[PDB]
């Protein structure tokens, strides 16, 4: 099946640095753009950063600019999320998130509760 | 025989219903569809069981307002019902980070394939109710706004602080960072500053419509 | 004298042979916009009208000559024949009806734009109502105060004030009323466009033969003024000015290159 | 504790997994290797139907395989004679928004629905001459995706939300939903035997559920993205699902697995319909590009396009004695083909 | 207009040459 | 949390649907294949009629 499952340290120091990285399998990663999204607790979900199929368009969410740095490595439907300087806020829950659709520039993905094709998450907490 | 009795009555059942659907597609062309869609709906609905229905007229041009209730959050299959409204009435608050949601929603309904050639006509609301940004968190949510001078531009209504002037011109730059980035001549995005008092709305929710229809116009002529 | 003559040979061939690249360019225009059943829009119908229009002026222009006995067995002077009264009739009606349908589109334009519903249809039939009766009605009150009332000479060189200007009249209405229009047209793409000033030349030079826009110049000046430059403007561009709209407003229509291109597949 | 349900539902997975894989003794395309290729299947657009003022979301052929029901957001449905071209009937529905249709096995009813969260069971033979709204079955929290007759009494329907309902329309009320599927279930069809039906959805998976039992008996997970479409093969014992993967899939209950992948790698765009031909043979498929591409269900190799839409194909229908195929487009205009 | 202008100038040119 | 509750469904499904029996993937191709090969003669998209049957007509 389309299957997502994260990685990365359930507990860190602030100021600490981690990367977080995800093994995709059950599709043809380099046809979608993949998105990181996270759940501070007892909050909704928000988008933390996005990558373009090919790894050229990139964002973040303004908190996390420069803060992190996302990659993705379409040898091995593999998806990486660096952070540095993690601070408080930032202690969530993170999961991995794939667009609907292949091939697409939009996706419709932080529904929070309910949506396939985004994973189990790992914890941080700092 | 009776072949030629039922083809009869089949014609005159048809030319019957030629005649409704003949009808009826002056009113459907006539009415001019929009999307409700918010990410203060009170506010821009007020003043002007599933999918909603608000029917209105200005100067005799009719208006058909829908809004999209009681779905869930998944957008993606619903949203390409609305392929062919006039406008996607896009009204955000000023206000998690609900700018940076808002704004994600924003960029995948102008980038969607299907959604190209619907035009937005997009509502920053609640710029009293909490824009008014006294405090002595755009500044904490969007690191960039610290590096954004208010517009030589800028076209305040007085009452309005330059911390206003900044955050809202400072929003309705990004909207339209997203929306010149991705879209050229097939649809076009209207920011309107708008507050829970301000009426009006309707105004110019007719305007650009209207610019809207112009701009299809030349654009069929090929004139644009 | 015989140097001039020179200069209305050159100046007939251009008015033949461009005419002839109008009316081969324009029915294939035609054929297209009236067999692919996509392009089947009231803008397009427009569009076949005034090339129908364009068709008629050459070959009307064609009629004209043909009934004008060139040979020179027959002196022109104190001429008489029933083909010349007609067809020169004919020329007349034809070119009302050119000019009548480019005002068609200068208002049905005016109309989608000015409107503020997305409906155009009663427009649309009002201007074909128009677009033809009108030059039918003044064309038949010249045909009426000629043939009824003064059926002198075969109508040919007249310049006199009593029905000249009833066709007159409306093709000089009819420019100055599309020069308005364009200009209102070029206002409203000028605040459309709030770097980009191409894209407006584009539309205003795309514009000009669609709207008849070239005749202003020399549209209110005297008769028997500025010929040396009316002439050759007027005739040797317009015999080309169906090909060119036929090309700007059928060949290069992205519609049009679609449906084609899809009927090619 | 839900780390380990996490755990063991792993466990589970992966059993099943092994067990699909030691099951797969075979493959479709090398057993039907040497079965005749059907060469080239050059279809005519036998009549086209102009009546719709806006883009047509659904259309559903009758039992009697010669009128056909169309559903356009212009909130008309128009029931079509396709022998004649005729319009039989025009009905105005409360909603414009309409985005499914169906035609009971009788021709007795017509149902409708989309984002009103409702489906709209409408009579088309009642004495009084005109056509009104029987009942509207409303207890769907989302809109209403597909609907399908499996009696004059019974519909099953299937919703934004992530369930499907089995009404009973003279009761109104759902008698049984279906409930499990993780996302909006687009799509619905039934087997050619009504105890079964199987419905796919915007989770990649395809579910089979009893009608009479109410559990769902199967789930098949091998697509990248949503499930718009499904048809169940004639046989009863396969279907076949379209996604936005650009892919097809057959897949066989009693192997539990895709036995075929259909797909070419200059087709980007999603699938938007999928039936089957009267004897299984030919699969049709609609795509966002405005084509259709005909399939050998027994080869993954192509027959066929329906070319000359403008828009979307949103509808195909094949008719129950085989004759022709109905596409429907945002173009406003049926197609019929044969 | 142009061709009535040209059946004046034309004409008027073509008895000039007459005489 | 309660979504103890939709892992426990979802145990329960994968429970359920392990332990239906299945067939291996050679007959479900014999199957088909039976199936279509008997009932090609019956398939006016596959083996089309003139002028006989059609909407045309």
């Amino acid at each position: 099946q389309v299957q997502l499952q994260e990685s990365g340290g359930g507990l860190v120091q602030p100021g600490g640095s981690l990367r977080l990285s995800c093994a995709a399998s059950g599709f043809t990663f380099s046809n979608y753009k993949m998105n990181w999204v996270r759940q501070a607790p007892g909050k909704g979900l928000e988008w933390v950063s996005d990558i373009s199929q090919s790894g050229a368009s990139i964002s973040y969410t303004g908190s996390v600019k420069g803060r992190f740095t996302i990659s993705r490595d379409n040898a091995k439907n593999t998806l990486y999320l660096q952070m540095n300087s993690l601070k408080p806020e930032d202690t969530a829950v993170y999961y991995c998130a794939r667009c609907p659709a292949p091939f697409t520039r939009d996706c419709f993905d932080v529904t929070s509760t309910t949506y396939a094709y985004r994973g189990q998450g790992t914890q941080v907490t700092v | 025989e009776d072949q030629r009795n039922e083809e009869k009555a089949q014609r005159e059942a048809n030319k019957k219903i030629e005649k409704q659907l003949q009808k009826d597609k002056q009113v459907y062309r006539a009415t001019h569809r929009l999307l409700l869609l918010g990410a203060g709906k009170n506010t821009i609905v007020k003043q002007m069981s599933g999918i909603f229905e608000t029917k209105f007229q200005v100067d005799k041009v009719n208006f058909h307002m829908f809004d999209v209730g009681a779905q869930r959050d998944e957008r993606r299959k619903w949203i390409q019902c609305f392929n062919d409204v006039t406008a996607i009435i896009f009204v955000v608050a000023s206000s998690t980070n609900r700018l940076q949601a808002a704004l994600k929603l924003f960029d995948s309904i102008w980038n969607n394939k299907w959604l190209r050639d619907t035009s937005v006509i997009l509502f920053l609301n609640k710029q009293d109710l909490l824009a008014e940004k006294v405090l002595a968190k755009i500044e904490d949510y969007f690191p960039e706004f610290a590096r954004y001078t208010t517009p030589e531009d800028a076209t305040p209504e007085p009452g309005e602080d330059p911390r206003v002037t900044r955050a809202k011109y400072f929003i309705r730059d990004e909207f339209l960072r997203i929306s010149t980035a991705s879209g050229d001549g097939r649809h076009y995005c209207y920011p309107h500053f708008t507050c829970a008092v301000d009426t009006e709305n309707i105004r110019r929710v007719f305007n650009d419509c209207r610019d809207i229809i112009q701009r299809m116009h030349l654009r069929q002529y090929e004139l644009l | 004298l015989a140097e001039e003559e020179s200069y209305f040979s050159t100046v007939k061939i251009i008015y033949t042979v461009g005419h002839s690249i109008s009316i081969v360019a324009l029915f294939v225009a035609i054929t297209i916009l009236v067999a692919l059943r996509r392009l089947h829009c009231p803008r397009n119908y427009v569009h076949t009208q005034l090339f129908t229009t364009f068709i008629l002026k050459a070959g009307a222009v064609f009629l004209k000559d043909a009934a004008l006995f060139h040979s020179d067995d027959t002196d022109h002077c104190s001429f008489s024949t029933v083909l010349c009264k007609v067809s020169v009739a004919a020329s007349h009606f034809a070119t009302m009806t050119n000019f009548s349908w480019l005002l068609a589109e200068a208002v049905y334009l005016n109309c989608l734009l000015a409107s503020t519903s997305p409906s155009s249809r009663r427009a649309f039939w009002w201007l074909v109502l128009a677009g033809w009766g009108l030059p039918v009605l003044f064309t038949g009150t010249w045909v009426s105060c000629k043939l009824a009332f003064e059926d002198i000479a075969c109508w040919d060189l007249d310049d006199t004030s009593p029905y000249w200007w009833i066709i007159k009249g409306p093709i000089v209405l009819s420019v100055g009323v599309n020069f308005g229009l364009f200009l209102n047209i070029i206002r409203i793409l000028v605040r459309k466009l709030e770097s980009q000033y191409w894209r407006l030349s584009k539309s205003t030079l795309f514009l000009i033969p669609l709207f008849g826009i070239h005749y202003i110049i020399f549209n209110f000046l005297p008769d028997n003024a500025g010929l040396g430059i009316r002439l050759p403007l007027e005739l040797g561009l317009g015999s080309f000015q169906g090909f060119i709209v036929a090309i700007l407003y059928c060949f290069l229509n992205q519609e049009v290159r679609t449906e084609i291109s899809r009927k090619w597949h | 504790e839900l780390d380990q349900l996490r755990q063991e539902a792993e466990q589970l997975k992966n059993q099943i997994r092994d067990a699909r894989k030691a099951c797969a003794d075979a493959t479709l395309s090398q057993i039907t290797n040497n079965i005749d290729p059907v060469g080239r299947i050059q279809m005519r657009t036998r009549r086209t139907l102009r009546g719709h003022l806006a883009k047509i979301y659904a259309m559903h052929w009758g039992t009697d395989s010669r009128l056909l029901v169309s559903a356009s957001q212009d909130g008309k449905l128009i029931i079509w004679d396709s022998y004649t071209t005729n319009k039989v009937h025009a009905i105005p529905l409360r909603s414009s928004w309409v985005m499914t249709c169906a035609y009971a096995p009788s021709g007795n009813y017509v149902a409708c629905g989309g984002l009103d969260n409702i489906c709209s069971i409408y009579n088309l033979k009642t004495r009084e001459g005109n056509v009104r709204v029987s009942r509207e079955l409303a207890g769907h929290t989302g809109y209403l995706s597909c609907c399908r007759f499996l009696d004059d009494n019974q519909i099953v329907t299937s919703s934004g939300d992530t369930t499907c309902a089995l009404w009973d329309i003279e009761t109104g009320q759902q008698t049984t939903t279906f409930t499990g599927h993780t996302g909006d279930v687009m799509s619905l069809s039934l087997a050619p035997d009504t105890r079964l039906f199987v419905s796919g959805a915007c989770d990649a998976s395809a579910k089979l559920w009893d009608v009479r039992e109410g559990m769902c008996r199967q789930t098949f997970t091998g697509h990248e993205s949503d499930i718009n479409a499904i048809c169940f093969f004639p046989n009863g014992n396969a279907f076949a699902t379209g996604s936005d993967d650009a892919t097809c899939r057959l897949f066989d209950l009693r192997a539990d697995q895709e036995l075929m992948t259909y797909s070419h790698d200059n087709i980007i765009c999603g699938i938007t319909s999928v039936s089957f031909s009267k004897s299984g043979r030919l699969l049709l498929a609609g795509y966002d590009d405005f084509n259709c591409n005909v399939w050998d269900a027994l080869k993954a190799d192509r027959a066929g396009v329906l070319a000359g839409h403008d828009n979307r194909v949103s509808c195909l229908g094949v008719t129950d004695d085989g004759m022709a195929v109905a596409t429907g487009s945002w173009d406003s205009f049926l197609k019929i083909w044969n | 207009y142009a061709d009535a202008i040209f059946t004046n100038s034309y004409r008027k040119v073509l008895g000039q040459l007459s005489a | 949390t309660a979504s103890i509750a939709q892992a426990r469904k979802l145990v329960e499904q994968l429970k359920m649907e392990a332990n239906i029996d299945r067939i291996k993937v050679s007959k479900a191709a014999a199957d088909l294949m039976a199936y279509c090969e008997a009932h090609a003669k019956e398939d006016p998209l596959l083996t089309p009629v003139p002028a006989s049957e059609n909407p045309f007509r």
